DNA sequence: CCAGGGTTTTCCCAGTCACGACC
DNA sequence: GGTCGTGACTGGGAAAACCCTGG
């Protein structure tokens, strides 16, 4: 029936969906690869182990247009990309008319005329613009001015913000604060390009509503990134060449993502101003105001410049990217949505006031140490206290330019009079001393820098500048690591001093150390471990991989008992939030009001009208890494949840509106997944041809054979150190890394040993090289040859979409350097390939069946969509044949003709109604002590697999 | 112990609490039958209270202060345990006539008891006495609050040093906040009001970690929490939460419920009873052993000091004469009393004592009463203007203007909390 | 006697008295028989008694604090007229059993009376006990005084309604001074001290000439004044003066009489005691007695007035003004005015009618936010004594507020 | 008798290094 | 391996407060 086997015996496609999929017969793999293939797996002997077979699943699939798979998804991203292309065409060949002559003041929009006959167009009304926004951020984050180009002639906004002057303005932005730039219901959606265009989306008008409108954006800067990007190392080479290795080609071929430079490498001429004022960064409102052409004028000078970079780009980019499911994609991912209800305002305040309380805590333990420090100072007691020695113990001089009676009550009154005179006389004497004030004097030199001056708006009383990483909190707490007094040199880092030295090396200690050439003679200097090896300084003893050190015994707090695990573990409570406290707090809602949410939302009965319902627009660059992933300063570096980190639990308020649900998921193994297939299509085009491919495919974690296990089978060692040498592996590391980390994990295996070890376990992983040079003999040559393969070629495009590298690392410019950097290419741009291949599959899938959908986030490899509540399921049935759509289409790309059942359909497509890891657990945060059911009442979502999305949807996609 | 016997030598020596050694127990000083206090613990209390008040009240736009009689006065529930109020010249009247009978005198006894008053045991039922009036007060809106400090008085029980029976009257400073929400915010308010207690009690603590919180439910199952402190033998109740209910609410006026509802938003509601009562005379000691280090780190930290949170610290500045001329040092020193004094700022007044203690002898003096600041007026200070300030935490001598230190002075005090 | 029944309802009213009208009796105002005062009357007494401690122990350096406890445990010395502390157990015990005769009921009731604590009356008694202590706090310098703000219990015996002898306990909350002085100066200082606090009670009053002072002598020749203020009915005490002389301290530690002498130059001697006790509560009667003319409007003195800003918002959108208005309550409180949060209430009543239930509220001056002071910053500011609205800056609102709180301090 | 030449001190800002967040 | 913030520290330059010079 519908059960099936391939030549290696994995379970595939089932016949009804493999036909649908497959079309019908193909030149299947002849005898001679199998008959080698067998050879091989034997050879290493992962060969035979069979698994209980996964339950066969049918679904008749809606039409799958074209001929072919390839056909079917380039004729979908034609249909969807038809507009957009023909709009960027329209803009890239127009001739643009002259700069407006004074730009006008009035408030929102206004049309310049040719001659600059100025009119205020209640809203622009043409197919493409360019734009850009100006924020004053003094003023709150409302958007100020915007200067719009097209086709016809310039475009001028202008906030109320600065027109009129009004007492204050309402803290919460509400949606009449920003641009009217849409196409209300001859022609239908619109395309904006722009310069990081993420920036200039978050103030338009009506991507806010939750509807949906048609519109899509284009960040020349992801474009650019695209084109002749560069790396983090690659970036930072660039700008210390320009400042003031080899194959230096490559510093002609790029620059860094800022205007100007991009400017400068695509139509250069003049070199673009900067209005070193900077207003709009540090100014006044008023002061905005009275400067107003000078501003507007570097604003249209920004839009001209980005439309310059936008016209000498775009065939550029297409002769480069010539899928459209990569443009179509790129589309996509600019559309993020996220809806946040009343539950924003309380999840700042307990954050701020649990990292507040926890900071105060901290900060008034280093205190109480800081101020008994003084008393150190009479009688010349610094010298003999073994930590607070070598801080500055120098005192600064202040600089200089009988009976009874009672009383009269006239008497008392002159009594007063005088002392009141005398006192004022006093008040007089100023004119001497310094007219600047002396800041703390008397107190030693450690002392008065940690104090804040007394001219600082927000000073507080005490040493209220302590923190615990800065360089004298060790000493001021004594820390004595093995009963080995610290001691800290910029050479070697922090470390620990042990005495016995006459003038060499410990007569009974061994570690990191001794460093003779920093010397305090007496003693040693030896090093603090780290997690980063040898070769790095230890740089803050209060640090997380020292969370263990604490209970240990290695180290001691010295001058307490239970103080420092508390300090160590206040540390790491507030480690996050002490970092994403600004941007967490400085992203922008949008409270839509009662008026603009849908009709449902407010039908629904769990609706509350007390309640305030928004949203956030996401700032994400498109293509902002090499690799063309996103890049967002927050939402993708945001924590996901934990019971020990303060403001942990960010996306979990992340909500749904009322009447709508989540639905997302995640990939599997994606990287591994996609080295697995690019080996076997390498090897014979049979899945599993390699080691590493069965692992990836069949692998049994449970019991037997599986990647992780395997090679600490092979290795002798702890599955755990394994796992994360594989990973290490595929991220691409030599072997002294692994005889580091080998000798780091067991300090009894010696060096001499440690070298062999480590050879014998890259030699069973990977394998030796022979002459012919490749990689063979080992159980992932075929993939490590195949990515090195698709690397070094001269033009190296995506194995499966074809999106040539960045030019800035094509091998005529690079050569023999930046291997690393290529190879982790191939497999993460085929991963964004995948996901851009994901998200075209779901948009038309979305809008066959007229699903009410829309995009939450792309988080890499997770995808989150925002649907209605009834229609719950048909949404996960949707995700589940995107999956099964985009794997088959992946596979055929390397030319496979077969896909196994095993990956054919999404884990977990989980429903929820608050964006997190799993839909089980309730993240009690620290800030949330209790949990959302108890804070926020969430409840817990339901998760589905393929076989329960089936028999809930019956397999269908229809209502 | 020793620190612990040393903290309470420092406590009676400067005069912190009043009374004798063999008054100045633990017992003594838990169960509310202590001798008295000093007058630099009257003016502690007075700090705490007042930052409590400030904290509670102040900061609250729905809390209003009520203020319940010191006496219940008859006729009670039967059962009550509480002691019976007889005036002395009633006694008076019975004893020195002599035509009463014994059925006279058993039925005078049973009329008293039948109608006695008694000594307020907690705050809470005074307080919902005044429930309609508050109520009417802010137009009907829930939730809306009672507060109240002063003093309840508890029974004591011993078994040592009562010889004849007699059973002590215990006096203890009890600070109640009676919070009626909707039943719907039972444990949200329940919860947001022990956390705010407990940022509360940690705020002013030199070491916060000390303060503890515990959830405990009554016979009744009704949610509430106890926070407690560690002292050097070990934690005492200083503050409890519960939820009530509505039950006494119910009980106090059992006649219609149309006059007790209370609206939320549109809604008329009976409303739940939150009561927080914390143990201000407990928390006094205890922030008294917070400030006392017991030392047992480095070996050479002498200069027993009192490290009260400047807000609550009794005498916030201290003044002093050096060599120079009397009268007019003595002039200048009044003038900065007086200014010092106009601004708020309690001023301690040393440069009247005629003994010439050495500065160091009367350096330790004034840290043993926790002065934050020591000032002290020289020849020079006459000669510019410049005045001298030996900080407790620091104890490092600087010198400032003098007209500069009525703001450094205020500055300090305020930006502290 | 309708001005006065008009006044203690408006008190009722607008919360400065509590209870019903008949629980409002003027003789039980008077004796302490009140069921308690509201929460205006809370705040007002929190500010006299505010006023009375900085005057009296915050500016002068020989008077210390001192608390004594509100009982006093036995035994006792018989005749005192204190409430006797009774436990209702014993009682109850000794009624169940019927075995004892009429004379063993009477020795019962007499032991337990020679053993049964009592409430203070006064806080003169407790105050001598602390003579030893705070006397050392000086380093043996006289003069010095103690002072205690507080309650006391008395009895009260009210001929009106009493069927089954029952008498009531009224409580007061009196401010003390025990002012230690060496002999040879004694009246002087009586006099200073006398002076001093009718200027004191004049200073907070509207017409000054109603309060007076009077000589007195007790039975054994000391010397003494009493103050009264002229309420509508009449004059009743509102503080009174003794030269106690030193009959109480050589009473209280009849042994080593030297160690309770004072140093008064360079001699040892017994110091005199002067008492200074007044009525508190009944000064708060006093200053609401005064404050009231006929438009009805308590006008206590800013120094002492409970509510001393008021807020509102008119017409307009409603969440960008009750933010404006939050934001100038909390910066308000911040520096030290208490402040009604009236910009909650949704209740349309009339700008007249609002106006005349602040008035009565003994509010100071009244701040009221529209849409306008969102156009240009200015906020309508009615003045209670003019009647007059004023529209000032809003950002200047405070610094006008604490000038005009300083500027009635200082005159 | 004061403006400045040169002196010094202090304030500030670009850069550097170690750290901890999602993949 | 790629990517993003941060904070503590630091060196060098710019702004502001001094000496005695002399016509």
């Amino acid at each position: 029936g519908q059960l099936r086997h391939n030549p290696l015996d994995i379970q595939m496609l089932s016949r009804g969906l493999h036909e649908q999929i497959f079309g019908q017969g193909g030149e299947m793999p002849g005898e001679a690869a199998v008959r080698r293939s067998v050879e091989h797996l034997q050879k290493h002997g992962l060969w035979g182990q069979p698994a209980v077979p996964l339950p066969d699943v049918e679904l008749r699939l809606p039409p799958l247009y074209g001929d072919n798979l390839d056909q079917h998804f380039r004729l979908l991203a034609q249909k969807q990309s038809l507009p957009y292309l023909e709009a960027a065409n329209l803009l890239l060949q127009a001739q643009l008319p002259p700069k407006p002559p004074a730009w006008a003041w009035a408030e929102g929009w206004t049309r310049y005329g040719p001659e600059g006959e100025a009119v205020p167009v209640a809203i622009p009304e043409e197919r493409a613009l360019v734009f850009a926004v100006a924020v004053c951020l003094a003023e709150g984050t409302c958007p100020t001015l915007a200067v719009a180009i097209s086709p016809s002639a310039w475009y001028s906004w202008c906030s109320q913000r600065l027109v009129e002057e009004r007492y204050s303005w309402t803290s919460q932005l509400s949606p009449a604060d920003l641009i009217p730039l849409e196409v209300p219901t001859d022609w239908q959606e619109q395309l904006v390009v722009g310069h990081n265009v993420s920036f200039d989306r978050a103030h338009i008008r009506e991507q806010y509503l939750i509807q949906g409108s048609r519109m899509r954006f284009l960040d020349t800067m992801s474009m650019h990134m695209a084109i002749s990007g560069l790396s983090s190392f690659q970036r930072s080479l660039w700008i210390a060449a320009k400042q003031g290795i080899s194959s230096w080609d490559w510093l002609d071929i790029s620059s860094v993502n800022s205007l100007a430079e991009v400017h400068r490498l695509y139509v250069g001429g003049p070199p673009l101003e900067k209005e070193p004022r900077e207003l709009f960064v540090k100014g006044t409102m008023k002061d905005i105001r009275e400067n107003f052409q000078d501003l507007m004028q570097y604003c249209a000078q920004d839009v001209w410049a980005t439309h310059e970079v936008f016209q000498q780009q775009l065939p550029l980019f297409l002769e480069r990217c010539p899928h459209p499911v990569t443009l179509a994609g790129m589309l996509e991912m600019g559309v993020s949505y996220l809806p946040v209800n009343q539950n924003w305002e309380r999840y700042l305040a307990e954050a701020q006031g649990t990292y507040e309380e926890l900071q105060r805590e901290m900060k008034k333990s280093l205190m109480d140490l800081a101020n008994d420090a003084c008393q150190l100072l009479s009688g010349e007691r610094y010298k003999e206290d073994p930590w607070l020695w070598d801080l500055e113990w120098d005192l600064q001089e202040f600089k200089q330019k009988e009976d009874l009676g009672p009383c009269s009550e006239e008497e008392e009154f002159q009594q007063d009079v005088m002392a009141r005179a005398c006192l004022q006389k006093l008040k007089g004497t100023t004119e001497l001393l310094p007219k600047r004030p002396q800041h703390l004097p008397g107190h030693p030199g450690w002392y008065r820098k940690l104090c804040p001056r007394l001219d600082d708006p927000a000073w507080t009383p005490g040493p209220s500048l302590l923190s615990l990483q800065m360089r004298v909190t060790p000493k001021l707490m004594a820390l004595t690591w093995d009963g080995f007094p610290l001691h800290y040199s910029e050479r070697h880092g922090w470390g620990y001093l042990v005495p016995g030295r006459r003038d060499t090396q410990p007569s009974y200690h061994h570690g990191n150390g001794p460093y003779n050439d920093v010397d305090i003679p007496g003693c040693w200097f030896f090093k603090l471990p780290h997690k980063d090896g040898n070769s790095c300084n230890v740089g803050s003893p209060f640090a997380k991989d020292f969370l263990p050190k604490m209970e240990d015994g290695t180290l001691q707090a010295g001058p307490g008992g239970a103080s420092g695990p508390r300090a160590l573990e206040i540390n790491k409570m507030i480690s996050f939030w002490r970092n994403a406290h600004k941007r967490i707090s400085s992203q922008m809602v949008v409270w839509l009001p009662r008026s603009a949410l849908p009709r449902a939302v407010i039908r629904h009965p769990d609706y509350d009208e007390e309640g305030l319902y928004g949203a956030i627009l996401p700032q994400v660059v498109t293509a902002g890494t090499i690799t063309r992933r996103a890049v967002e300063p927050t939402w993708l570096t945001a924590s996901n949840a934990r019971p020990d980190r303060v403001g942990s639990e960010l996306k979990a308020m992340v909500q749904a509106p009322p009447g709508y649900t989540l639905v997302g998921a995640d990939v599997d193994s994606q990287e591994l997944w996609i080295a697995a297939v690019l080996g076997d299509a390498h090897f014979a085009g049979m899945h599993g041809c390699t080691a590493f491919g069965w692992m990836t495919l069949q692998g049994r974690k449970s019991r037997g054979t599986d990647l992780h296990s395997k090679t600490a089978t092979t290795v002798g060692i702890s599955r755990e150190h394994a796992k994360i040498f594989n990973y290490g592996r595929i991220y691409g590391a030599g072997q002294p890394f692994a005889e580091r980390l080998l000798m780091q994990f067991n300090h009894r295996l010696t060096q001499q040993e440690a070298a062999e070890k480590a050879q014998q376990m890259y030699a069973a992983t990977k394998g030796l090289r022979w002459y012919r040079r490749a990689w063979k003999g080992g159980t992932e040559s075929e993939m490590f040859n195949k990515l090195e393969s698709i690397a070094t070629s001269d033009i190296p495009r995506t194995p499966v979409l074809g999106c040539c590298i960045s030019r800035a690392l094509e091998p005529s410019a690079v050569q023999e350097e930046f291997m690393t950097s290529r190879v982790n290419w191939v497999v993460q741009s085929s991963a964004v390939d995948y996901l851009h291949l994901m998200l075209v599959a779901m948009k038309w899938l979305f809008e066959e069946f007229a699903i009410d959908g829309r995009f939450c986030i792309s988080i890499h490899d997770e995808v989150r969509y925002l649907v209605r509540e009834e229609d719950r399921y048909r949404a996960a049935l949707a995700l589940q044949i995107t999956n099964l759509l985009t794997r088959c289409m992946f596979a055929y790309k390397l030319g496979l003709n077969d896909l196994p059942q095993s990956v054919a359909f999404f884990s977990a497509v989980d429903i929820d109604r608050c964006l997190r890891k799993e839909v089980t657990m309730d993240c009690k945060t620290p800030s949330n002590p209790t949990g959302m059911e108890r804070r926020y009442g969430i409840p817990q979502g339901e998760a589905l697999d393929i076989y329960q999305i089936i028999e809930l949807t019956k397999g269908s996609l229809e209502k | 112990g020793e620190g612990s016997e040393a903290l309470l030598e420092i406590c009676q020596r400067r005069h912190f609490l009043s009374g004798s050694k063999q008054q100045l127990s633990r017992d003594s000083l838990l169960s509310g039958c202590h001798p008295g206090f000093g007058p630099l613990g009257v003016e502690l209390r007075k700090n705490l209270a007042a930052e409590w008040w400030t904290s509670v009240v102040v900061f609250r736009e729905q809390v209003f202060p009520v203020d319940a009689l010191h006496h219940k006065p008859g006729p009670l529930l039967p059962g009550d345990s509480a002691f019976r109020l007889v005036s002395a010249e009633t006694l008076r009247e019975i004893l020195q006539d002599k035509e009463l009978s014994k059925e006279q005198l058993v039925a005078f006894l049973e009329n008293v008891l039948k109608t006695s008053g008694k000594l307020r045991e907690n705050l809470l039922h005074g307080a919902l006495e005044h429930y309609v009036n508050c109520l009417d007060l802010v137009n009907k809106r829930l939730p809306y609050g009672l507060a109240q400090i002063g003093v309840c008085f508890h029974p004591v029980f011993d078994t040592k040093q009562i010889r004849n029976g007699v059973k002590s009257i215990g006096e203890k400073t009890e600070a109640s906040l009676v919070w009626f929400t909707p039943p719907r915010t039972s444990n949200q308010w329940l919860d947001f009001w022990l956390r705010h207690r407990l940022q509360w009690w940690r705020k002013f603590a030199m070491s916060p970690s000390n303060f503890s919180s515990s959830d405990c439910q009554d016979e009744e199952g009704r949610k509430g929490n106890k926070l407690y402190y560690n002292f050097p033998w070990g934690k005492e109740l200083i503050e409890t939460l519960w939820n009530l209910g509505d039950h006494e609410l119910l009980h106090m006026y059992p006649g219609n419920v149309s006059k007790l509802h209370g609206r939320d938003g549109r809604k008329n509601v009976v409303p739940c009873v939150l009561s927080v009562n914390g143990d201000l005379d407990r928390g006094m000691l205890a922030y008294l052993y917070d400030s006392f280090q017991l030392t047992e780190r480095k070996k050479n930290l002498h200069r027993k000091v009192l490290k009260l949170h400047p807000c609550l610290a009794p005498i916030k500045v201290a003044l002093d004469v050096g060599r120079g001329p009397t009268l007019e040092l003595r002039q200048v020193c009044q003038g900065l009393f007086n200014e010092l004094l106009e601004n708020g700022i309690s001023v301690w007044p040393g440069y009247l004592e005629t003994m010439q203690s050495s500065l160091e002898q009367l350096y330790s003096k004034y840290d043993e009463m926790s002065i934050l600041f020591t000032v002290l007026v020289t020849e020079t200070t006459l000669e510019n203007g410049l005045i001298h300030l030996r900080s407790r935490d620091t104890t490092m001598k600087e010198m400032m203007h003098i007209s500069k230190l009525k703001d450094f002075l205020i500055k300090y005090i305020s930006s502290a909390k």
